[PDB]
């Protein structure tokens, strides 16, 4: 790529591979969240830690479940933001325009010598 | 609220009235939102057995009604130059609407009703006031692009907010101080983004809505009865006490993060002099926090005898305890959110 | 405001004979005008409403008063006297002047209007309600949307969304 | 005009107090100002309604209107005071009571 | 001429009102003022309803307060002061002078009253309270009506239990 | 039972009560009514209004009897 | 439209003096005034018609001492060497130091004082010759989040438009 | 004899834009009344209010 | 000059008033008279704002009732001063 075009910068090519981590995380430490919310509930009642697992199992299925819909509210509103960073480039094409590559060769910077 | 249903109605009308306030689309449907929520919040906060409560309730009427007054005043005048309910260029009535609306709010130099009235209130009464009844001045400051008199608000109320709160050891008007030094971050935040306002308005009320309920459920109104409140394992008060380093804005508790996006939303704006000013206030805040934080970070204290059990509500303290784990814990929610885009 | 660009009627047009008859001799024979003047009245009114221009219907206005005198001279040509009777009985019958507090010299006024002209006296809400004429003049245009080819644009929901380049690109998240 | 923040329907009832709507000689102007407040927005509206916005604050505020009858009274006044004009033929002729 | 002596008069009872300690010569201050008030008011209006309104309004405001002043406040000394009063007739003569040699039509409101309003409104010959006082019955703002009803029983709701009947009456060192 | 306690006590406010239902009763009888037939469009119209023929509100004119 | 009308740098500096007098003492004025105004009221009632004008004195009149002697020492400096640096500021602010140690008789609050404002001196003069403003007018103002336009909530209906983006 | 007044515009300025160049809006009351006494004012205004 | 001719009096009656309101005055009473006062000028005003339109006076009804509601709740914060003091002087109550 001889020009760093915006559009070309902006487009979604799909070489970009999601980690793995990256479906998962959410809804599992939003169910760790609150598996420790209920323990640390049950410590400050004075109750064994592991006493209520019922308070637990529903933390924990409130936690995922949670991040699981805020992930894909997440995903469509990142998915938006671009669509709408696109769309004004493409809007306003004269503020945006096509820059030529320029490689050091022709570029003299001042270099800072220690002595 | 508590001992009677009329409460609740009192607080349904409230939340009517600042709702109606902020979704106005003209200054006199705004004013007529003030006038509801003044009529809802006078009766709580009043109660004939105690002598200081009428005498808050006076100072807080006799305040809105004259930052009321103003209000509707510069409205009419801004009505009666620039026909339309907004101004196309900003002139001096846009400075008188900023400053009623600033004496409803509380900020600096209009602050010294606050913490001089919050001594006569209760806990939850004063979570009322310093959290709910700063939504609709506050959003209505929003529709005013002044910056000047914005910014000597900001300075004032980071300057004082933090100088004033040093001297009271009592806990009611250290937390009124503490309120006003936050309502500087905000109206900081106030001239950049709205949204980054609102995350900011959020989270203090978060951590004041998870720091009130330590003190109601406990009855703590002294910076004494702190060192003498009986807790049945020193480690439990040690994790309590948290919530003063978050809301000190100290990472990596949950706190670190609405102060944080206002810094960064304030140096991607390119106001710098102003965030060094505000960084030097929150220094003397977290000074004024550790005094509490005294009460239970030396794990060991020469405590009274007589008492040997503590006492709590059932439904206030499992609330309370959810927000304390995310008070302290809530910076690995950071990837869930998605405001901040 | 007025202007030298605006243009004007002339003070040769607006120095014709009006009508200068008084409120009691107006209400007086009231009915029997609005007969004869149904169609200057209703289209110099319709003009007046969409036109809103007092330069405008200027010839409207002489066909109402021209309408209005010639009514008049037709009362004066014949039984004057009558015309009188009833316009000093309204006059002063009572403040108001209703045409319920004497209605006998109503009654000897339109007989002799109805042995004269063979006019009939129309009845107590003929002119109060909706009037439907045909009109001489073209309607005026409705006027046209305004265009504003610059707006505010907005996102369309047509438009594509496909998932974001590396995530939130907002401190080391995605 | 203004703009609600955090809209909900209790705005419904408040957004129709005042205005120029009814029975005005000046709301045609004012709904053309608002044509433009809904198509630019309330900040492009600044800026590229300033044709709109003052044509519509003539009309109800009556500004210029004003300024030009006080200069209009004021030239008067000035002329007798200097004696330019007549203290008998100091005021014009007036008009009819049943004109405008 | 007269609006320029009520402009006076609301000046000299404004300069009294604000140098008043006795709570009723606040009262008779604020009496003439809310008199003086209600005319002036009346002068923009076509109509002269809401000075009607307005005065209905502050004599049931102040019917209480009295009840307040000899309850609370019933003991307390007048002091009338020549300076106040020598102040007052100088500025009261000095305005009236002023007004006298003012141009009346410079000085007149531009409120349009109801002769003010020209012959082509049809609006302007209806019954002079409809269309002013119509907003608050018809569709857009009966809900504005409807929320006014309700914020008046919850004042009502309010003014109950802040003042608790059964802990007895009030008076001075109860 | 409650019925004759308060037509003992205070009579006033039940033939008041049942005024106010005939108030309603009739209230609702005399908007059914209005809606009924075409009651927005009235017979007479205040003000002075002319209508083209090819106007939308020209054929609602009414051509009733007085 | 008057000489009471003027900036500090509305010329270069060293160039005009009377000018810099005006606007330093201008702004010496209004935070005289302002602290004085809640000063008399609040915390020390002087209970006089007298005492309240030697109060509002008192807390005017050495910031009209300290702006013209830093105003005086920065002119001085200019016109003395060719060169327009940090430190003709830097000295100016410690002028202003002495004066408020001539103020309140301490010589300790004098040096302090003039390290303080020698050292707001020099961080103005950065501003003024490296071109970044103190209080900029913002460019970035988000009104709103995303879907600003999309979360109109409103239970009533939307009468038709009378405006088209079509071209006629 | 003022230099910078044009009539029926202030100062130059043009009181109403965004209008057909020959329309005519109605002026205001005062300035229908701008070169007559107070007895006229007073004889048109003041009709309701005396009586 | 024209808001100087037009409505500069409403502005300086108000100033008097809020100048009366904020008066060192012994009872609570007459601030709650300054109150009634600085109701009658924001009346005025308003009354030549909704007098400037021609058919929108119907919310000058409306500004009387919320001000009603406003005097109902001071004479009720005077009534809750007996409940707790004896008296409604300025000076007895607390500063702090
Ligand atoms: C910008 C524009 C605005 C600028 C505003 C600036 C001005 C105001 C600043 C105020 C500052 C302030 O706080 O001042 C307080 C300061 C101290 O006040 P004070 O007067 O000492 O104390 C008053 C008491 O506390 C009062 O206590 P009280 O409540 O016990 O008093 C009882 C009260 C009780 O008052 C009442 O009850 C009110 C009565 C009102 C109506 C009266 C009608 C009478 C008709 C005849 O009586 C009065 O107030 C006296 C009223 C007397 C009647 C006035 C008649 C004229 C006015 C009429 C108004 C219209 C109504 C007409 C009738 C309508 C009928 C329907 O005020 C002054 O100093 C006043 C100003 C004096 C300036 C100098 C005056 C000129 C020089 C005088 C000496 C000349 C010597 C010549 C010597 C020659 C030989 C050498
Ligand atoms: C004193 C300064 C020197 C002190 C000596 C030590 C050296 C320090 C560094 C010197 C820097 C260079 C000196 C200089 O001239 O800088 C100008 C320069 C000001 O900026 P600029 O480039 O001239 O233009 C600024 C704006 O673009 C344009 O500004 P503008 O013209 O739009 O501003 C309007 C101006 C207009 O001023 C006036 O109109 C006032 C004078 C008229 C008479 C007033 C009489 C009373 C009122 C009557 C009303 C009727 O009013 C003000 O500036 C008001 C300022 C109020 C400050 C306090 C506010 C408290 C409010 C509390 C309640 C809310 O910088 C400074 O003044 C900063 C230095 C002072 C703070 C140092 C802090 C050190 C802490 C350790
Ligand atoms: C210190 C306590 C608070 C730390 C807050 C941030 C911790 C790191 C984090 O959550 O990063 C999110 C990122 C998320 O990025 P990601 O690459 O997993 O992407 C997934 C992001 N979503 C789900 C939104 C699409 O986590 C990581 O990159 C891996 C984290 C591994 C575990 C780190 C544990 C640290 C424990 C410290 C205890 C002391
Ligand atoms: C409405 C109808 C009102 C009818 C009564 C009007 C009374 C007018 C009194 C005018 C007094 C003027 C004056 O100078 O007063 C100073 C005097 C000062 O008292 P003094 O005794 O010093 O005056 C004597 C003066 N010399 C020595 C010269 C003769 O005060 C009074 O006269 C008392 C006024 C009482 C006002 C009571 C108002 C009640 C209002 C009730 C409703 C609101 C609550
Ligand atoms: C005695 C106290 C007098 C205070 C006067 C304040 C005036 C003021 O703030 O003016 C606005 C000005 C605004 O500055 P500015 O950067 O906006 O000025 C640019 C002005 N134009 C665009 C016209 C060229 O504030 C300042 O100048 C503040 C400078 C602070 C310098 C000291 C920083 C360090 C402090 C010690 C550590
Ligand atoms: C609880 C309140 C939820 C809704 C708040 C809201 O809409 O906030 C504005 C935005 C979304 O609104 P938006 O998408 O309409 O954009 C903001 C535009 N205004 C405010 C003018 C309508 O939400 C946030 O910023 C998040 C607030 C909640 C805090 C996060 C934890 C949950
Ligand atoms: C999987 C490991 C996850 C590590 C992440 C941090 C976990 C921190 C500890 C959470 C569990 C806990 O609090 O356990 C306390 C409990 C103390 O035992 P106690 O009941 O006091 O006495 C035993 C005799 N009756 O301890 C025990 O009883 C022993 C427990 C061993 C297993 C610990 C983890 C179990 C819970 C699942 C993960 C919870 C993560 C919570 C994280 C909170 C902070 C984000
Ligand atoms: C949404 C709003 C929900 C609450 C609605 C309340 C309506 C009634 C308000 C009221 O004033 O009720 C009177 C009384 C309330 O109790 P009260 O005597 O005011 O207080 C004494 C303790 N301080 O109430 C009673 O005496 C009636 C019994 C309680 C209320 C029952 C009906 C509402 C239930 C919700
Ligand atoms: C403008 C920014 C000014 C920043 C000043 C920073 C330093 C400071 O606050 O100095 C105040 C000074 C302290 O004096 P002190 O420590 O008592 O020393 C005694 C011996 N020198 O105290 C004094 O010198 C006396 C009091 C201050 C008067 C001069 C400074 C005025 C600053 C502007 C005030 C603006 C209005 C503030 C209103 C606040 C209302 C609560
Ligand atoms: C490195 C930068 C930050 C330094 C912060 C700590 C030093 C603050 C300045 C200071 O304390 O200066 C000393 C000087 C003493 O003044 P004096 O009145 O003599 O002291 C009375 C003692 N109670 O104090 C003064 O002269 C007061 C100067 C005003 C600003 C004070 C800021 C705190
Ligand atoms: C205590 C363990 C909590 C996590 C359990 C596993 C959750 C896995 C992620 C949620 C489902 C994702 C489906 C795409």
């Amino acid at each position: 790529s001889a020009v760093n075009d915006p559009l070309e910068l902006l487009t979604n090519k799909g070489t970009h591979e999601p980690s793995f981590l990256s479906p998962i995380w959410n809804p599992i430490a939003c169910g760790v969240a609150g598996v420790g919310a209920a323990i640390f509930i049950n410590w400050g009642f004075r109750k064994p830690v592991f006493s209520g697992i019922q308070k637990h199992i529903a933390f924990g299925a409130i936690g995922v479940g949670a991040g699981a819909y805020f992930d894909q509210k997440r995903n469509e509103y990142l998915a938006k933001r671009d669509a709408v960073l696109r769309h004004y480039i493409e809007l306003h094409p004269d503020d945006f325009p096509v820059k030529e590559r320029k490689t050091y060769g022709q570029v003299l910077e001042s270099w800072v010598p220690v002595r | 609220m508590f001992n009677n249903s009329s409460k609740i109605l009192f607080i349904t009308i409230m939340i009517i009235g600042t709702l109606i306030t902020v979704t106005s689309n003209s200054w006199l449907g705004a004013w007529m939102g003030l006038e509801i929520n003044l009529l809802s919040f006078i009766p709580l906060l009043s109660d004939n057995n105690n002598l200081m409560s009428t005498e808050a309730s006076l100072k807080y009427f006799l305040t809105q009604v004259l930052a009321s007054t103003v209000l509707l005043f510069s409205s009419i005048l801004l009505m009666l130059k620039n026909n339309m309910n907004n101004e196309i260029n900003e002139s001096f009535t846009s400075m008188i609407i900023m400053s009623a609306l600033l004496l409803k709010s509380g900020a600096a130099p209009f602050h010294f009703w606050f913490p001089n009235m919050m001594e006569g209130l209760t806990w939850m009464n004063a979570l009322m006031l310093m959290t709910w009844q700063k939504i609709a001045p506050l959003m209505l400051i929003s529709y005013l692009n002044i910056k000047y008199l914005l910014l000597i608000s900001v300075i004032l109320s980071v300057i004082i907010g933090a100088i004033g709160g040093l001297n009271q050891t009592s806990l009611r008007k250290l937390m009124a101080f503490s309120s006003i030094n936050h309502l500087g971050w905000m109206l900081s935040s106030l001239m950049i983004s709205e949204s980054i306002w609102l995350i900011y308005f959020f989270f203090y009320s978060f951590l004041s809505f998870v720091l009130t309920f330590m003190f109601n459920i406990f009855k703590l109104f002294h910076l004494n009865q702190l060192f003498s409140w009986f807790v049945n394992s020193k480690i439990l008060k040690f994790t309590l006490f948290m919530n003063f380093l978050s809301l000190g804005g100290l990472p990596p508790f949950l706190g670190f993060l609405p102060k944080w996006l206002v810094i960064q939303q304030l140096t991607l704006c390119n106001q710098y002099f102003m965030l060094t000013l505000m960084m030097m206030s929150t220094l003397i805040t977290l000074f004024f926090y550790l005094r509490i934080c005294y009460s239970a970070f030396m794990m060991n204290y020469f405590e009274n005898n007589w008492i040997m059990k503590m006492n709590m509500n059932s439904i206030n303290y499992n609330m309370y305890m959810i927000m304390t784990f995310f008070s302290i814990f809530g910076l690995f929610l950071i990837s869930l959110f998605y405001f901040m885009f | 405001v007025i202007t030298n660009n605006t243009t004007l009627p002339e003070e040769s047009e607006l120095n014709v004979q009006e009508l200068n008859l008084s409120s009691a001799a107006l209400r007086a024979g009231a009915f029997h005008l609005g007969k004869q003047c149904e169609q200057a009245n209703n289209e110099f009114m319709l003009c007046r409403q969409e036109l809103d221009d007092p330069r405008a219907c200027l010839a409207e206005g002489k066909a109402v008063t021209s309408c209005a005198l010639d009514f008049f001279r037709k009362v004066k040509k014949t039984c004057h006297e009558e015309f009188t009777q009833y316009a000093t009985c309204l006059d002063k019958s009572s403040g108001t002047m209703a045409f319920s507090h004497c209605r006998k010299t109503q009654g000897v006024f339109d007989k002799c209007i109805k042995d004269n002209f063979d006019w009939d006296r129309p009845s107590y809400g003929y002119f109060s309600r909706a009037k439907v004429i045909q009109s001489a003049r073209e309607a005026p245009k409705k006027e046209e949307k305004v265009s504003y080819p610059d707006a505010t644009p907005g996102l369309p929901e047509d438009y594509p969304k496909p998932p974001a380049k590396y995530g939130s690109r907002f401190h080391w998240l995605e | 005009s203004l703009t609600p923040f955090l809209r909900l329907p209790l705005t419904d009832l408040t957004g129709c107090l005042i205005n120029h709507q009814t029975y005005d000689k000046c709301g045609k102007f004012e709904m053309k100002m608002m044509e433009c407040f809904e198509a630019y927005g309330l900040e492009r509206g600044k800026r590229e309604c300033a044709d709109l916005i003052s044509d519509f604050q003539e009309c109800v505020g009556m500004q210029k209107q004003l300024m030009r009858f006080h200069a209009m009274r004021n030239e008067r006044y000035k002329q007798w005071l200097k004696g330019e004009r007549k203290g008998q033929e100091f005021f014009a002729d007036p008009p009819r009571v049943d004109a405008y | 001429m007269i609006q320029l002596m009520l402009y006076s008069l609301i000046i000299t009872t404004s300069i009294i009102f604000l140098n008043m300690i006795h709570p009723l010569a606040l009262g008779l201050t604020l009496l003439i003022q809310t008199i003086f008030v209600c005319l002036l008011t009346g002068l923009m209006t076509k109509s002269f309803w809401y000075s009607y309104i307005l005065f209905l309004i502050f004599l049931g405001g102040m019917l209480v307060l009295f009840i307040y002043v000899t309850s609370l406040a019933s003991n307390e000394m007048f002091n009338l002061s020549m300076k106040l009063t020598l102040f007052s007739s100088l500025i009261l003569i000095f305005m009236l002078i002023l007004s006298f040699i003012m141009d009346k039509t410079s000085s007149s409101l531009f409120l349009m009253n109801n002769d003010m309003q020209s012959i082509i409104n049809m609006n302007s010959y209806f019954m002079e309270n409809s269309l002013s006082l119509n907003k608050l019955y018809n569709f857009p703002t009966n809900f504005i009506t409807i929320l006014l009803m309700n914020y008046l029983l919850i004042t009502l709701i309010v003014i109950v239990k802040i003042t608790k009947l059964f802990k007895g009456p009030i008076r001075m060192m109860s | 039972s409650l019925l004759k306690r308060a037509w003992n006590e205070i009579p006033d406010i039940v033939g008041g009560s049942a005024l106010a239902l005939a108030g309603i009763v009739m209230a609702t009888i005399g908007v059914a009514n209005y809606y009924a037939k075409d009651g927005d469009n009235r017979r007479y119209k205040l003000g002075y209004v002319v209508y083209r023929h090819d106007d939308p509100r020209a054929l609602k004119v009414r051509n009733d009897e007085d | 439209m008057s000489l009471l009308r003027s900036k500090y740098y509305d010329h270069p500096d060293g160039e005009d003096a009377f000018g810099k007098i005006v606007a330093t003492n201008k702004y010496a004025v209004s935070a005289g005034v302002a602290w004085s105004m809640f000063d008399v009221l609040t915390l020390s009632k002087p209970q006089g018609y007298l005492p309240t004008l030697g109060r509002f004195a008192y807390n005017t009149g050495p910031l009209m001492g300290m702006a013209t002697a830093f105003t005086l020492t920065t002119l001085v400096a200019t016109n003395a060497r060719g060169k327009d640096d940090k430190i003709n500021y830097l000295i100016g602010g410690f002028a202003a130091g002495g004066v408020f140690g001539a103020w309140k008789h301490n010589h300790v609050a004098g040096l302090c004082a003039g390290l303080f404002l020698g050292i707001a001196g020099v961080i103005k003069k950065m501003s003024i010759e490296q071109g970044w403003e103190f209080f900029p007018n913002t460019p970035i103002k988000q009104y709103g989040g995303l879907n600003i336009a999309g979360n109109d909530w409103t239970i009533m209906a939307d009468p038709p438009k009378n405006w088209t983006t079509e071209k006629p | 004899n003022v230099p910078g007044w044009e009539v029926g515009t202030w100062y130059g300025e043009p009181v109403f834009k965004t209008l057909p160049e020959d329309t005519l809006v109605t002026p205001i009351f005062k300035e229908f009344y701008a070169h007559s006494d107070w007895k006229s004012y007073a004889k048109r205004a003041h009709l309701k209010l005396w009586s | 000059m024209i808001m100087i001719l037009y409505w500069s009096l409403p502005m300086i009656l108000f100033i008097l008033g809020l100048f009366c309101f904020v008066s060192n005055r012994k009872h609570l009473l007459s601030m709650l008279l300054s109150l009634e006062f600085i109701v009658l000028m924001l009346f005025f005003m308003l009354f030549i704002y909704l007098n400037m339109l021609n058919y929108e006076s119907y919310f000058s009804m409306m500004f009387l009732t919320f001000s009603v509601c406003e005097g109902a709740l001071g004479l009720s914060i005077l009534v809750s001063m007996i409940r707790t003091h004896g008296n409604d002087y300025f000076q007895s109550f607390s500063i702090m």
